[PDB]
């Protein structure tokens, strides 16, 4: 019983771990299939209902089968992750916890910053009785005790590390025998390490890739309530194909620079909005019939919205959109305004964006 | 050009010592030789601290070396700074 | 300084080494305060000069703005600075940095909520998961397990992993609720 | 075969102008500037199609009353009622438009989804028109270098 | 390409002597050896 259920479970573990990646862009293949079927999707008629057009006539059941298959394959990918990739993550976390417990005494000599999520959360795994479960070094608790035994106190060190003070000497001495068998389910439940499993689950939940795969699950599940949620799974190509990773790294390599450039563009356009709101307000009428005008710069929030929506997008600049200044007292002032807008915003800043991307490539 | 200038500065610092100007390989003939030399033997921060030490220290209390460096500094004659030589090169055969 | 001078002037002397094992403690204490430079002495010879580096000077030099100034100076003296005037520019930089260090020393005279919320969410959500295991009801669940079934094994495995994912979603929801509460 | 078919239709001789790529090695450098990163360019065009399809999903769900294209209001030509038509519209007119899809679609002033549509249009302009085309230029320049 | 050519010329002049073609390090084994050699011993202006 206990001899065979665990064996079959391990068989399933091994199968999923072996097939993880294949089940990963199998998921992408199904995602491209569902999204290709979705291109044949029409609105037809209060509530409006969407009808999937089908020349073949059976595309709707095929789409439902594909949706069920996708929400199953995503779950199998979650399982494959939790079988294959999480033991390595735990092995890492355990080796760093051990090597900061020993060489830095991160919980003896000093204390975590209380701003480190993992630094605070790892405090539980110190006192677990199944520590380096993944890490090879099974002697870390004794090494730390030898290093810090005399100064910080053997009792304090042993209570922190969970070492049985009064019981280790007795174990060296005469040992009492207790009948224990794996066939006892209660004994198995006593044997399992609750706190270590809690810490492991915390680490898994804090893992980034597990969170991405959980998002992949939730999107696939919600795709049943609304079929268009399967379009979000097309975002997985960035990680599925490393060929696209170079192109995307061309952008993300200078991502902070791009964000700061967009902020600077917003500041410059806001300065231009201040200038326009003060001196050039009679030129921002947008109405067609002159009876009632739609003044886009009477309120400065509206003026700023106008400048960053229509002005920046316009090829020539804000002047291609705003009225003509011919025969006005501020003609030259407005010409300087428009030309500076074109040269600074349209020409230079966008050139900064292109330059950042090209420099990232190089 | 800005990025290439950054790379130029970085690789200059990683290949040559700032004061002596000797390549990293000669020091690296002994393990960790380059960073040992640039952090103990020829540290620019150490030279700055030595200038501070001479400036704050009284002139009369100067030792022989301190008086030598003080005179050459006051006349702005930068030859106490080792160029092309180091303690290792001077005692290559003798030290090791 | 005496011991360090002797140690560096004799790479290989066992007796002086033994005195070094007698005197790490003093040496380790005085390591931050002992400076070492090489100069071309009056004998056409490179000599090492040992001096005092004060704690205040060390701290002022390790101030971040002084390091930004150092980086800027290195950038300048490498990119546009010439070989001939390099160590004139270096002395000018040293003088100015010494002045600003002295002025700074003279004038200087005499998140957690989010982390707490995340730990609380993890603790509570994983304790809820542990409650089901601590129920001792697996013996009752052995009703359909005693009747051995591959389908039963597969369903149990899948249900366990699905319960794990359920717990993860509950953890995310609790994190968001605590976030909205903690800003408010 | 092209030269022979040129007798049945004289315009087939225009295809022989494609031979300059191999005839002149001077043009070979310019053409290698493109073909050196050809796989990268093809993948970038595919990624652009995926991004525009995502925008098509968003528009087909929430912004459908803004895609009328008719001149006389009696009969409207709705370009996003069918999502294949909406995707065709987004990759034909939207991508080619300088400002983006917003230069073509209706104006959102005085509507409940004004800010949502402004975010939609601005993100379209910045991601598709600005960045992806900048990726194309960057690939060509990097190939030259 | 123009900027790289400028850099090429500059670093060629700073690393090798124009006439002899010897690297700067050999001269720099004596302090200020490179500029001493290129301004007194092997000056192209002097050859002209
Ligand atoms: N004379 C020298 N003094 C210091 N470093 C030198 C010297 N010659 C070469 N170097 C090298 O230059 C590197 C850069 O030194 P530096 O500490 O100034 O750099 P940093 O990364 O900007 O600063 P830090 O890490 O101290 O904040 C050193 O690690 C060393 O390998
Ligand atoms: N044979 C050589 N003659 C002159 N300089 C040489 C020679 N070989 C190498 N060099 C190096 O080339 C550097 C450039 O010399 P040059 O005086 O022509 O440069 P410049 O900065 O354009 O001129 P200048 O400062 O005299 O107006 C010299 O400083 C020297 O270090
Ligand atoms: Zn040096
Ligand atoms: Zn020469």
């Amino acid at each position: 019983f206990w001899k065979k259920i665990i064996a079959y479970q391990q068989k399933l573990l091994n199968y999923f771990a072996r097939n993880f990646y294949n089940m990963r862009m199998l998921a992408l293949f199904v995602a491209f299939a569902i999204n290709f079927i979705l291109l044949f999707y029409k609105v037809s008629t209060i509530a409006v209902h969407y009808v999937l057009e089908e020349s073949s006539g059976y595309m709707e059941p095929t789409l439902r089968i594909l949706a069920i298959l996708h929400t199953v394959i995503s779950f199998f990918c979650i399982i494959g992750y939790y079988c294959l990739k999480v033991p390595l993550v735990i092995f890492k976390r355990e080796k760093e916890v051990a090597r900061k417990l020993e060489f830095d005494g991160l919980y003896i000599t000093e204390q975590p910053s209380e701003d480190d999520i993992k630094g605070q959360w790892d405090r539980l795994v110190i006192n677990t009785q199944s520590f380096p479960n993944n890490y090879w070094d099974k002697f870390v608790k004794r090494k730390v005790m030898d290093k810090y035994g005399e100064f910080y106190g053997r009792d304090r060190i042993s209570e922190l590390l969970g070492m049985d003070k009064a019981a280790l000497d007795f174990s060296d001495a005469r040992e009492k025998k207790k009948p224990k068998k794996d066939s006892s389910l209660s004994a198995v439940l006593n044997s399992i390490d609750v706190k270590y499993q809690m810490w492991k689950l915390g680490v898994v939940f804090t893992d980034n890739s597990f969170l991405y795969l959980a998002w992949y699950m939730t999107m696939s599940v919600l795709g049943h309530y609304n079929n268009f949620f399967f379009a979000a799974h097309l975002l997985d190509i960035a990680m599925g194909f490393k060929t696209l990773r170079t192109i995307l790294s061309s952008v993300t390599h200078n991502g902070k620079q791009l964000v700061l450039t967009v902020g600077l563009l917003a500041v410059v356009v806001y300065l231009y909005t201040v200038v326009a709101f003060n001196f050039f307000r009679k030129f921002y009428n947008k109405s067609e019939d002159g009876d009632t005008p739609d003044m886009k710069c009477d309120d400065m929030l509206t003026c700023y919205m106008f400048h960053m929506y229509v002005g920046v997008r316009a090829g020539g600049g804000i002047g291609d959109e705003i009225e003509d200044p011919a025969g006005d007292e501020y003609e030259i002032y407005r010409i300087i305004f428009d030309i500076t807008f074109f040269f600074f915003v349209i020409v230079i800043l966008l050139a900064i964006i292109q330059g950042l991307i090209i420099d990232a490539f190089g | 050009e800005l990025r290439d200038q950054q790379e130029q500065v970085k690789e200059d610092m990683e290949t040559k010592c700032f004061i002596c100007g000797i390549g990293n390989d000669y020091f690296d003939t002994v393990p960790h030789g380059f960073e040992t030399h640039t952090l103990q033997e020829h540290n620019l921060a150490n030279y700055l601290f030595f200038l501070m030490y001479l400036i704050n220290k009284d002139e009369t209390e100067h030792t022989g070396q301190e008086s030598y460096v003080w005179k050459m500094y006051q006349e702005r004659c930068w030859e106490f700074f080792p160029a092309g030589d180091c303690f290792r090169k001077q005692y290559e055969d003798q030290l090791n | 300084v005496l011991l360090t001078n002797l140690s560096e002037h004799m790479p290989n002397d066992t007796r002086l080494q033994t005195f070094l094992e007698l005197a790490e403690s003093v040496l380790n204490y005085f390591q931050p305060f002992l400076g070492r430079i090489e100069i071309m002495g009056s004998a056409k010879r490179i000599e090492r000069v040992y001096f005092e580096i004060s704690e205040s000077s060390r701290t002022q030099w390790e101030k971040p703005q002084v390091k930004e100034s150092k980086r800027q100076f290195i950038f300048d003296v490498v990119n546009e600075g010439g070989e001939k005037e390099k160590m004139e520019l270096f002395v000018n930089f040293c003088e100015d940095t010494i002045f600003e260090m002295q002025l700074a020393a003279q004038i200087s005279e005499s998140s957690i909520l989010t982390v707490r919320s995340a730990l609380f969410a993890l603790r509570y959500n994983i304790l809820t998961l542990m409650r089901m295991l601590s129920l001792k009801s697996l013996k009752k669940q052995m009703k359909k397990v005693k009747k051995m079934t591959v389908k039963d094994m597969v369903t149990a495995f899948f249900s366990s992993y699905w319960s794990i994912f359920m717990t993860l979603l509950h953890f995310v929801a609790s994190v968001f609720r605590g976030f909205f509460r903690i800003i408010c």
